[PDB]
């Protein structure tokens, strides 16, 4: 799981 | 951490830094809520929560079966929770009004609320995540075995 960032 | 690097943080325990593939700006994220956020972040007995699942099906069975109401893949309910979860923090979307309207779990009628628990009851994956949250704070993709949840811990 690769992590989406924040906006 | 290495000689020439500079030095660093704290990071409660679960959170750890990264970069924007986009941007190169630094962002944090938590391991066990799968929570991403820009600001540097830095247990409870019982907390309440809500969510939304997103159900999805790997299941193949023989052509005697009715259809199936799932038949999403898991990418394509990843894709889903991530596009709930942009449109929740972009203000866009209410977590309750998106969970009544899309949640595939029974508690879709009550705007998702699964009410308060402590340790032991929730599978671990789900468990994990809501004890990690802060009140009010909302959770990244999470993975049990009803499919992937977005969480919002309310208490």
């Amino acid at each position: 799981y690769s992590p989406t960032s924040p906006s | 951490g290495s000689h020439g690097m500079a030095d660093e943080e704290k990071l409660p325990p679960g959170w750890e830094k990264r970069m924007s593939r986009s941007s190169g700006r630094v962002y944090y994220f938590n391991h066990i809520t799968n929570a991403s956020q820009w600001e540097r972040p830095s247990e409870p007995a019982r907390v309440r929560c809500s969510h939304l699942l997103v159900k999805h099906s790997q299941s193949r069975r023989p052509s005697s079966w009715r259809q199936e109401k799932i038949t999403r893949t898991k990418e394509e309910a990843l894709e889903l929770i991530n596009g709930y979860i942009q449109k929740i923090k972009s203000g866009e979307e209410d977590f309750e009004s998106l969970a009544s309207q899309f949640s595939d779990c029974s508690s879709a009628k009550a705007r998702g609320d699964l009410g308060a628990f402590s340790r032991g009851q929730m599978q671990k994956p789900f468990e994990d995540a809501s004890f990690a949250l802060r009140t009010g704070e909302m959770s990244g993709p999470v993975f049990t075995d009803s499919g992937i949840h977005i969480i919002l811990r309310t208490e």
